């Protein structure tokens, strides 16, 4: 859907086939599971090709690999990574602890930091962020 | 979504809730052995873990069945062995259906649920043919 995922699939369609037969034969994906450690069955691979192969050909291609990636990905961009920052560890409450942050900045050791900064984001004037103003911190 | 598999005497609480229905229970087991080979499709330890506990489960309930036809083999030993009355009573007894509904449940869950007693089940059969014919030996 997007163009440099084009890029990713390319490069990955490139990772597994490696000995360039334009097909996904089954010995170059087990070499690949076998460099990632796994070395299961010849019956359980063989239903996991026959759920991904579409066209009957036993080896997979570059449309049903990236219909895999597709419906994975897409199936399941900023709201995430801001929203479960801290948050969504909230789960729209809009009331953050304080001993949260205090934790966070006790772990990491940081040499100097005075906490003046969730005194001054304080937009509902009470002593927590909602996440709109949590936004507006980020 | 392997969690919704998180299972063993419940088994006989389910046979508690109790004939074809028991094929019925085997299938629905087996309908879970399958969707499981699907997850095995999709996905192993955690996977062959439950797929041994699959092994366990199907085969004690197995037993849990073939327990049930040991007894049902025994008490059928038992029957193999004014009086007129007697006889006529013995005479009523159907019985063939008994044996059948017996014969029904053993041979089913050898074949399609997969001792040296079948032998002694033909033996079963014709058994009910001896009797026949000692009840006409006392026919005097």
């Amino acid at each position: 859907l997007t163009d440099e995922e084009m890029d990713m699939c390319r490069k990955a369609f490139a990772m597994f086939d490696k000995d360039g037969s334009g097909t996904i034969d089954t010995k170059e994906l087990r070499t690949a599971l076998s460099a990632l450690g796994q070395n299961p069955t010849e019956e359980d691979m063989f239903v996991m090709i026959s759920q991904v192969d579409q066209d009957g050909s036993r080896c997979i291609e570059f449309k049903e690999f990236v219909r895999v990636i597709q419906i994975n990905k897409q199936m399941s961009a900023d709201t995430l990574d801001a929203f479960v920052a801290l948050g969504g560890n909230l789960d729209k409450t809009g009331r953050i602890l304080v001993d949260k942050l205090r934790s966070i900045c006790e772990e990491f050791e940081l040499t100097v930091n005075v906490d003046r900064l969730v005194k001054d984001a304080d937009r509902d004037l009470n002593g927590f962020l909602s996440y709109d103003e949590f936004r507006a911190l980020l | 979504t392997f969690d919704k598999y998180d299972f063993l005497q419940a088994a006989y609480d389910h046979f508690m809730r109790s004939l074809e229905a028991f094929e019925a229970e085997l299938k629905k087991y087996m309908a879970i052995e399958t969707e499981v080979t699907m997850i095995n499709g999709v996905n192993h330890p955690l996977k062959n873990s439950l797929k041994a506990e699959a092994v366990s489960w199907k085969t004690q309930f197995a037993q849990n069945l073939h327990k049930q036809c040991s007894d049902d083999l025994k008490l059928d030993n038992y029957i193999r062995d004014l009086e007129d009355v007697r006889n006529v009573m013995a005479v009523l007894k159907v019985r063939e259906k008994e044996s059948e509904i017996d014969n029904l449940i053993g041979p089913i869950e050898e074949m399609y649920g997969l001792t040296t007693m079948v032998s002694d089940l033909r033996y079963g059969w014709k058994k009910l043919k001896k009797v026949a014919t000692e009840v006409s030996d006392n026919l005097t």
